[PDB]
């Protein structure tokens, strides 16, 4: 006598034994999905089923907010140096208020 | 009336479905596959077993000369020998000078135990799937019993029902293939006609009792060596026990899918895998007119609480007010959910529960109570128990798990970063006109 582990196949598994008839058994989920209306690590929860396409989803968030991130930088940036097109060093500021945008 | 419909290949998986005709109250269908019959069509190619090497008594020629003769026996061998040396408890079977010379010759048989350990080598192809589908319409029940084909409806009361093809083919049998004491085995088995010592069919036939036979095991004579007379004979080893001894497992516990294979017809049965379309043709005087139907008013639902549990174990209720007494069926067209019972009494103000089950844990979707529709909605919770092998995705999932609220966390997530951009470019173009202005 011992005792064994097995790793049960998600639709499901055969149990054969003894000389009497087999029996079958199946596995379901029962990680904690659901929030509760406050801020929760569900990503946990679908970490434990289907290993795949679960971590691939925050790899693209995380892609796409650097991205725009990194493109709205750029483009204030830019258009903060073109905004002091005014290079104008004889008139004063253009307006102070486009002043308070650039700075 | 003839309606279409697509079904799982799974026992004990009943589906529910309804046909919708004008002036006519949705009917309830009930289909339910009873068990799968794959037959496939086999030929018998040979036979083997334990086989028996013949000594039979040698022949001797005293003091002269003889030659070999062949014999038509299978694996059949002999040679003679001079300078024998021949003697028995009687003495000196004739006399001369060692001038004497036996002939000796040997063949082989099937001993008598293979008449019952006999095993069949068996070349299969193209498997056929027998389907038996029960289909509840009415509160009544029908049966029948049809070939996969989509060509061949069967007859059940003079019932024309179709069903698959399959969207794909499964067959655990393979080409070659051994039966032996009701075992099947998935093996390569050596074509009739070639024989190889101290391998798998190395005595083939026929038939059982064929008297022709042909076999070669590698049985060499040796030379009379001893006082009395003696047939020394050197034979690899039976291939039927050596074969017997490294079969490997028996592909009862090799077929995918848990396929349960019966030898008598050499098939495989109450084994699931894949869909099936199928066309059901109901009668029309089946049909029951919506002038007669229960009229229902004002009807509502509430999910008193679900468990995102693999059984059936969700549960939920319904208010309705009506005008007349009868029976009402209930469906609910979103495939993630799934009902028990089709139809149930109707009163002025009643309400009612209902069983159910679901693949997603948002319980969001449309039922449908008698004819009319109805929107509900509600948030499952995993269970404690997550270990059980009675029927479970009554309807596979469908990327649905995923929340409401991770959908409005992800809504928030994303930001409108190409609003700001055009805005940007916008305000960078205008400043650059004001500045070319000068
Ligand atoms: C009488 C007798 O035994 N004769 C044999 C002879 O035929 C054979 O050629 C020789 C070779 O071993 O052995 C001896
Ligand atoms: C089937 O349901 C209809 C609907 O009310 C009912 O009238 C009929 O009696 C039922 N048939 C049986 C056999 O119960």
């Amino acid at each position: 006598t011992t005792s064994r582990n097995f790793s049960v196949g998600r639709e499901g598994l055969e149990y054969v034994w003894g000389n009497h008839e087999p029996v079958r058994v199946w596995a379901q989920e029962s990680a904690p999905g659901d929030p509760h209306g406050w801020p929760h690590e569900i990503i946990i929860h679908y970490y434990h089923r289907h290993p795949v396409y679960t971590v691939i989803v925050l790899c693209g968030v995380a892609l796409a907010i650097l991205v725009g991130t990194a493109s709205s930088a750029a483009c204030i940036a830019k258009a903060r140096r073109d905004c002091l097109t005014p290079y104008a060093l004889a008139p004063n500021a253009t307006v102070p208020t486009a002043l308070a945008v650039l700075c | 009336f003839e309606h279409a419909t697509t079904v799982p290949n799974v026992p004990g998986i009943p589906y529910k479905a309804l046909v919708e005709r004008a002036g006519y109250a949705p009917l309830n269908l009930e289909i339910t596959v009873v068990s799968s019959e794959l037959t496939p069509s086999t030929n018998k190619e040979y036979v083997t077993c334990k086989f028996h090497t013949v000594v039979p008594s040698p022949q001797v020629k005293c003091c002269g000369s003889l030659e070999c003769k062949a014999s038509s026996k299978a694996d059949y061998t002999c040679r003679v020998f001079g300078g024998v040396y021949p003697f028995m408890w009687g003495g000196a079977q004739c006399f001369c000078d060692s001038e004497n010379t036996q002939l000796s010759e040997a063949y082989v048989e099937f001993a008598p135990d293979c008449t019952i350990d006999h095993a069949v080598a068996l070349k299969v192809h193209t498997a056929a799937l027998k389907v038996g589908l029960r289909i509840v319409y009415g509160n009544t029940t029908a049966r029948l019993d049809t070939f996969v084909n989509g060509v061949t409806p069967g007859s059940s009361r003079d019932l024309k029902v179709i069903a698959g093809p399959i969207s794909a083919a499964f067959s655990p049998f393979d080409h070659k293939v051994v039966i032996r004491k009701g075992l099947v085995y998935n093996y390569d088995f050596p074509e009739y006609g070639a024989m190889n010592p101290g391998a798998f069919g190395d005595i083939q036939a026929s038939s059982l009792d064929a008297t022709d036979i042909v076999a070669r095991t590698d049985i060499r004579l040796l030379k009379p060596s001893v006082k009395n007379i003696h047939v020394p004979y050197t034979q690899a080893v039976s291939g039927y026990e050596m074969w017997k001894n490294n079969s490997g497992r028996p592909l009862q516990e090799t077929a995918p899918f848990g396929c349960k294979i019966e030898v008598e017809p050499l098939r495989a049965t109450n084994c699931a895998y894949g869909h099936i379309p199928i066309s059901i043709d109901i009668p029309d005087a089946a049909f029951v007119r919506s002038s007669e139907s229960p009229t229902i008013l004002e009807v509502s639902c509430t999910v008193a609480d679900c468990i995102y549990s693999a059984d059936f174990g969700g549960s939920l209720t319904l208010q309705y007010k009506a005008n007349r007494e009868g029976h009402c069926p209930v469906h609910s067209h979103s495939t993630t959910a799934v009902l028990k019972e089709a139809t149930t009494h109707v009163t002025a103000t009643g309400s009612i529960t209902l069983h159910f089950s679901t693949s997603s844990p948002q319980a969001n979707f449309i039922v449908s109570l008698c004819g009319k529709k109805t929107t509900c909605n509600a948030e499952c919770k995993p269970p404690a128990d997550h270990i059980i092998g009675e029927p479970h995705k009554v309807d596979q999932e469908f990327q649905a798990a995923v929340s409401k609220t991770s959908w409005n966390w992800l809504l928030a997530l994303f930001g409108g970063a190409s609003s700001l951009i055009v805005v940007g470019l916008i305000v960078l173009v205008c400043s650059s006109m004001l500045i070319n202005t000068r």
